[PDB]
């Protein structure tokens, strides 16, 4: 058995935390108290979901996890909510004024002086650690504390945790749902800081999430609730490897290993399905190869892109519910002859299978319904790039102008750093370009 | 077509299925570089305070 | 960032400044006296972002009352909730600056300000986290306009990583007390271009011809025009003072609508524009707010938004509505004039809605729009000026006060590049 | 009011397109750069798919088929057509096409090179139009670009009074439902000088290109002949009519090479939409058999048929999408 330490930066970590943890406790029978009627080695053992809860010689099963925002009012609705019992006080750490949307603020300015006192924190819960494997980190690229201190804590946990795994759980921004017109800027200055210390980083594109919560879950305007929720299941279906007894993605270093082999190339899409509302009457249930098979459609996607310009270089399918290895096999043989899916010449055209039995977990009154099957597909296209482009030309458009950049000069950055992080920006869309075609 | 490295269990399976085969910066420079940001921090505070106390 | 300091300077900060905490105190369910009589917890929630607590549950706002001439604060104390702001707060001289801004910011007014700064340092020690400060004055007169400046330069000075932020009231000859307004106005613009982070520009040009054209008065007092302002100051200190979507605060506010330090002034706008007492009984519905709030004819500032491009723009609904409509409607706007906002700033209009409808009326809606546009308000005031200031006119009113000729000529100089910065980026 | 933006200063097409939408006084033009479109009428080369369909508010179309420069570039069409199922190895329609590079098929290409030795019979390929494999490898080398190396149509159709040779264009348009529409008036590009069966120097009596031919204009207008004229002409001379000898077989190909890229190309279920406009190439032997030369990513019209294609161009596949305030195509049916 190994450790994992999850950290939750700003507030979308912060709150995607709070979405996960729910969803967690509901999957491993743990009560808002975080007593475990289930567990029988009360105050003690090494099993699967030992990876992401210690516990206390009382029977409480503490989350492994750090929240840490530069801002008071969302941690302290962790502190005062339903699982307030859960965490301990120490886990939860607060500033007093954030980053004010400014990458620079939160990176140099308030980075600085809370820096210290989160990897003491992190300390704190490595040493329970028989033998920690590494890092979950959940944050926005557009939020100052979120994109800032974010990459600064990315600097920091190389130097001090070398030998440990770091996985990103990264919100991409999206004018539907944004907070700041500069989200951009702070995009492209944390993916560069960010890079050499990330191993494997999934994007989610909120424009995405909010588009299928419109769609297939018929919600007029979707709140952070109902975006959280959705993120939270996606993230359930990718660490439910680690949580649960299995044999693919069994530690931090197999999504190295299984996704990503050219390792700038670390952006992974995910697709999710399905998603069915709740308050649905008469839901006709989704079949292996009709889920499978969704798993290529655009609109099922963490990021809007298109697969089918662009190359495979891994492919992982998670499944979770009613599914066999031969509907499977099955589902696969008929959507490789109907579907435009090309690899690299230098990779096998597969895929690596997960299926864990116990159907997904709805949180209850939530929008989604309880369905039978359902499918995770994790691969790692090209086509990805896409988000790389959009997010690329938004930054040109402002930054050709040098606009709002006096905000970041003002607490103590280069001008050269904007130019520095977008070089090496136009350096990664060249490098997906030559994998791709 | 081929299914490999079938492992199952209690919770559930997982495999492989081939279908064509093939064809860090420092603690001493983090610090610098923080340190240096607060200078230039420092000195454009100064500059408008000396602005100012004309 | 949730206390804010307010600093009302002059006859005519006083009056507006009287109105907001007027209004605020009425939406967050405030007597006259300081006691909460309101219905609602969601009332209570950000009222320390204006308010100090106080024993025995009492509330009293955080408001600093300046003036030299003890005549116009006597009329807040009076006044209908007068009662409420702390006695030690008002600050008075007794001389007056005499519609002179060398008298606000050299002479008279440096004789006061010390006693207003210890005013000021005693309410920024209890804050739990000071925000920034936020002016109420006009650029017309003295106190206000030379004082209020002075006040700001020093407050910069004390607290330098705070938000400054001004509701700064532009002259006009529609609505003129003095013939030295223009050159009262053009030394303040210099002093608000460097010291401010945000500027509300309330043009009294703009509020004569909303109340003379549209609200149909055919002449109108100062209370009109100032019915119009806390209406309008209601409006767009909404989402400090009340729990949405996003964590509003002034700096937030400051990176997202400044791209640029010295472009910070900002063209005001509500819907639906409503004088006085009467009341509309019929409630608008969210096409008609967007519709109006774009509109020129809804602007506080005397500027034809057609005539320049918008950089960036914040808009606030307020009211039980489908929010569904209004992100439609405020989508439909920038696809039908997309033009008139600048391309090499993306997705530059943010939108926000609060459930809490402001007194008398069902649904509303308040703008703010940094628009290259606001430069025809700073060359309206250039060219009054130097018609007199060609001829040396007026000027032994300054002169008797230790100013020179050359400090007119500075002034006129970087309001004359503030307007070739913004001729910059409406072409660009 | 719908909003479109212009990015294809060369296209002659769309430039009227562009002409007739503002006419109508319901679409704006915005300046190159402004997001905020509706339609996007897009450039040649390296245009940014992936930019499209990500603006709240806006239902966005474009001019073009992300993938359709597969069926476009001739070394790709090669490739398309013997390495798709639905194409087959055996295609009836399609001219034998070998893709060679510059310091590869050439082995493959030297066998099939011998049969035509070991039969003695027609052994003539176009890149120039030489006999001999061994002086064709050195013009491809020469050059630096990726050349195909196609078997020549030795025996052609040839048009009375004047031995002539001549190419048929075929105009189709592809709208935002993948329904593949032909345009009822087609055009030959026609040679003015006679055919020429052991000279292969000459280029001006093989090659039909209209720019090449500017003799001139001596049995028709700027070489082309119509499709009512060539019709009656067939009537005539052959006893035959367009639909049944030569018509047929174009719907056939045209169906069959938009079919095959359909599950790449489709933006059915995509957050952009696409149409796009085709020009289609086609070569008539002795016998009636209809062969595929090229497709054309952007096609030029004929100068007389610019008014009501363009007009074809809104009605079907723009103001399907943009409804405002009979039919010239036939629809391809699968
Ligand atoms: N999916 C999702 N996105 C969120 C949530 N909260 C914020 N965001 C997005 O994250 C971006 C803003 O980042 P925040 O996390 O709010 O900022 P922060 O990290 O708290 O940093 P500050 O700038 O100091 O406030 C915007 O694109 C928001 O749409 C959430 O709960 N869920
Ligand atoms: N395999 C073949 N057999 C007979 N004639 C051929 C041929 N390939 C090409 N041609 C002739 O050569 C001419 C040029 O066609 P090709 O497709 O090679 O050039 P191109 O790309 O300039 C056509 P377009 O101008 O429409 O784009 C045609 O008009 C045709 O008559
Ligand atoms: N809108 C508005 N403008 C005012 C009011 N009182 C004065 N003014 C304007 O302010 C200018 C004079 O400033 P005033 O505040 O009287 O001078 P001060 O007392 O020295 O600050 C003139 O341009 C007037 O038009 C008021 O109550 N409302
Ligand atoms: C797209 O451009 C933007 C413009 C302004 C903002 C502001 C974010 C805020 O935190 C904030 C602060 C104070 C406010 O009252 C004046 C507002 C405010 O923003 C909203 C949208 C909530 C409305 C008013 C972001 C982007
Ligand atoms: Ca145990
Ligand atoms: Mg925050
Ligand atoms: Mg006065």
């Amino acid at each position: 058995m190994r450790e994992c330490i999850s950290i939750h930066v700003g507030q979308a970590g912060v709150q995607i935390g709070n979405a996960c943890w729910e969803l967690y406790c509901l999957e491993h029978g743990i009560q808002p108290d975080g007593q475990m009627p289930s567990d029988k080695t009360i105050g003690g053992g090494d099993d699967s979901f030992n990876t992401f809860f210690s516990e206390t010689g009382a029977g409480k099963h503490v989350p492994r996890a750090v929240f840490v925002d530069l801002e008071p009012t969302v941690i302290d609705e962790v502190r005062t909510g339903t699982y307030r019992q859960l965490f301990h006080p120490e886990q939860l750490i607060t500033g007093k004024e954030d980053a004010a949307n400014n990458y620079a603020r939160g990176h140099y300015t308030i980075g600085k002086e809370i820096i210290d006192l989160v990897l003491d924190r992190i300390r704190k819960l490595a040493d329970q650690c028989t033998g920690l494997q590494g890092f979950l980190v959940f944050h926005s690229f557009g939020g100052g504390t979120g994109s800032g201190f974010t990459s600064l804590l990315m600097e920091r946990l190389s130097v001090d945790y070398g030998k440990k795994s770091k996985l990103e759980f990264s919100i991409y921004p999206a004018p539907q749902v944004s907070t700041a017109v500069v989200e951009p800027y702070n995009s492209i200055l944390t993916t560069h800081t960010t890079l050499e210390h990330s191993d494997c980083a999934f994007m989610v594109d909120n424009e995405a999430i909010y588009d299928i919560c419109r769609r297939n879950l018929d919600i007029e305007r979707p709140t952070y609730t109902n975006l959280n929720r959705l993120i939270s299941q996606i993230v359930s279906s990718i660490t439910a490897s680690l949580r649960f007894d299995g044999a693919l993605n069994v530690d931090l270093t197999e999504f190295q290993t299984n996704l990503v082999p050219y390792p700038r190339i670390h952006f992974p899409l995910a697709t999710y399905a399905p998603v069915i509302s709740a308050e649905k009457a008469y839901h006709e249930q989704l079949s292996v190869a009709e889920i499978t098979n969704a798993c290529f459609e655009p609109a099922n996607q963490m990021v809007k892109c298109d697969p089918r310009h662009g190359k495979y270089m891994a492919c992982c399918l998670l499944y979770r519910g009613d599914v066999v290895p031969k509907d499977v096999n099955a589902a696969i043989a008929t959507i490789k002859t109907k579907r435009s899916i090309q690899f690299v010449d230098w990779c096998p055209t597969g895929f690596k299978v997960g299926i864990n039995y116990q159907p997904p977990t709805v949180v209850p009154g939530g929008d989604l319904a309880k369905v039978q099957r359902a499918v995770c597909m994790l691969s790692n296209t090209t086509a990805i790039a896409e988000a790389w482009a959009r997010l690329d030309h938004k930054f040109d458009l402002m930054y050709a102008k040098r606009a709002f950049v006096h905000w970041y000069v003002g607490e103590g950055m280069e001008e050269g750093e904007f130019s520095e992080a977008r070089e090496d920006m136009a350096a990664l869309e060249k490098d997906y370009e030559e994998v791709g075609v | 077509m081929e299914v490999i490295e079938l492992n199952k269990c209690t919770s559930g399976q997982s495999f492989e299925v081939i279908l064509k085969p093939p064809s860090d910066p420092s603690l001493e420079e983090i610090q610098k570089k923080l340190e240096a940001a607060e200078e230039r921090r420092k000195y454009q505070e100064a500059e408008l305070l000396k602005h100012l106390a004309e | 960032m949730r206390e804010i300091v307010h600093i009302q300077a002059g006859q005519c900060g006083n009056q507006i400044g009287a109105k907001f905490w007027e209004v605020i105190s009425d939406e967050h369910g405030i007597d006259p006296t300081g006691s909460y009589h309101g219905d609602s917890d969601l009332q209570l929630e950000r009222i320390n972002v204006y308010y100090n607590e106080a024993t025995g549950n009492k509330y009293v706002p955080r408001a600093i009352l300046v003036d030299l001439e003890p005549g116009t604060m006597d009329s807040v104390r009076s006044g209908p909730f007068g009662q409420i702001f702390r006695p030690d707060n008002f600050v008075f001289g007794q001389s007056g600056a005499g519609n002179n801004w060398a008298k606000g910011h050299y002479t008279e007014g440096a004789e006061l300000v010390d006693s207003v700064l210890d005013v000021v340092r005693k309410e920024s020690e209890s804050c739990d986290c000071l925000q920034g400060f936020q002016l109420t004055h006009s650029l017309g007169g003295g106190t206000g306009s030379g004082m209020g400046t002075l006040l700001i330069s020093k407050i910069r000075e004390e607290y330098p990583d705070r938000i400054m932020n001004t509701f700064s009231v532009m002259p006009s000859p529609k609505v003129s007390d003095t013939v030295v307004e223009p050159y009262n106005a053009t030394l303040s613009v210099h002093q608000l271009v460097e010291n401010t982070d945000e500027t509300y520009c309330i043009d009294n040009e703009a509020l004569y011809d909303i109340c003379f054209r549209t609200l149909k008065l055919t002449t109108p007092t100062y209370g009109d025009l100032n019915h119009l302002v806390s209406a309008t100051m209601s409006g767009v200190t909404t989402c400090l003072r009340f729990p949405g979507q996003l964590n509003a605060d002034l700096r937030k506010l400051a990176v997202n609508m400044v791209p640029f330090p010295r472009l910070h002034f900002f063209m005001p706008g509500f819907a639906p524009l409503t004088s006085r007492g009467s009341q509309q009984y019929r409630a608008l519905t969210v096409p008609e707010l967007t519709q109006q709030m774009f509109d020129s004819k809804n602007m506080m500032a005397a500027c034809d938004p057609r005539h320049g491009r918008y950089l960036t723009v914040a808009a606030i609904f307020r009211g039980r509505m489908s929010m569904k409509e209004v992100d439609e409607q405020m989508l439909n706007v920038q696809n039908k004039n997309s033009s008139y906002f600048v391309e090499w700033i993306p997705n530059n209009v943010k939108t926000a809605v609060c459930d809490i409808p402001p007194r008398g009326l069902k649904m509303s809606a308040t703008f703010i729009g940094n628009s290259t546009a606001i430069q025809e308000l700073f060359k309206r005031i250039s060219e009054q000026f130097t018609a007199m200031f060609r001829r040396k006119a007026f000027l032994h009113w300054y002169t008797g006060e230790g100013m020179d000729e050359m400090e007119f000529t500075e002034a006129e100089s970087n309001m004359n590049d503030l307007v070739s910065e913004y001729q910059q980026y409406q072409d660009a | 009011m719908y909003t479109f933006v212009v990015r294809d200063e060369n296209s002659s097409v769309y430039a009227e397109v562009s002409r007739l939408l503002l006419a109508t006084g319901q679409w704006k033009r915005l300046r190159k750069d402004n997001p905020r479109f509706n339609l996007m009428l897009g450039e040649r080369n390296r245009l940014p798919f992936g930019r499209l369909g990500h603006e709240p508010g806006l239902v966005q179309l474009v001019n073009y088929y992300r993938g359709a420069d597969k069926l476009c570039r001739k070394a790709s069409l090669v490739k398309l057509i013997k390495t798709s199922p639905e194409l087959s190895e055996s295609c009836t329609w399609f001219p034998e096409s070998y893709v060679i590079y510059p310091t590869d098929e050439r082995e493959v290409f030297l066998a099939a090179y011998n049969r035509r030795r070991e039969g003695r019979e027609g052994n003539v390929w176009i890149a120039l139009i030489s006999s001999e494999a061994s002086e064709l490898l050195d013009f491809i080398d020469e050059q630096g670009q990726v050349h195909v190396i196609q078997k020549y149509l030795e025996k052609p159709l040839l048009l009375e009074p004047g031995h002539r040779k001549f190419d048929i264009r075929s105009w189709v348009l592809v709208d935002h439902l993948y329904n593949i529409y032909l345009y009822r008036e087609g055009v030959l590009r026609t040679s003015s000088e006679p055919y020429n069966s052991a000279n292969f120097q000459d280029k001006t009596c093989h090659l039909t290109n209209h720019c090449i031919q500017k003799n001139y204009g001596r049995y028709e207008e700027g070489n082309e002949m119509f499709f009512e004229e060539f019709n009656q002409y067939l009537m005539d001379a052959l006893n035959t009519t367009l639909e049944n000898s030569i018509l047929l077989q174009i719907k056939h190909i045209i169906r069959s090479c938009l079919m095959c890229i359909e599950p790449a190309i489709s933006t059915k279920h995509l957050h952009y939409q696409s149409f796009q406009l085709f020009g289609f190439d086609f070569m008539v032997d002795e016998e009636l058999k209809v062969w595929l030369i090229e497709v054309n990513g952007a096609p030029a019209c004929a100068q007389k048929l610019y008014a009501e294609l363009c007009q074809g161009i809104v009605d079907v596949a723009i103001s399907s999408v943009f409804p405002l305030a009979t039919s010239i195509f036939i629809k391809l049916h699968h």
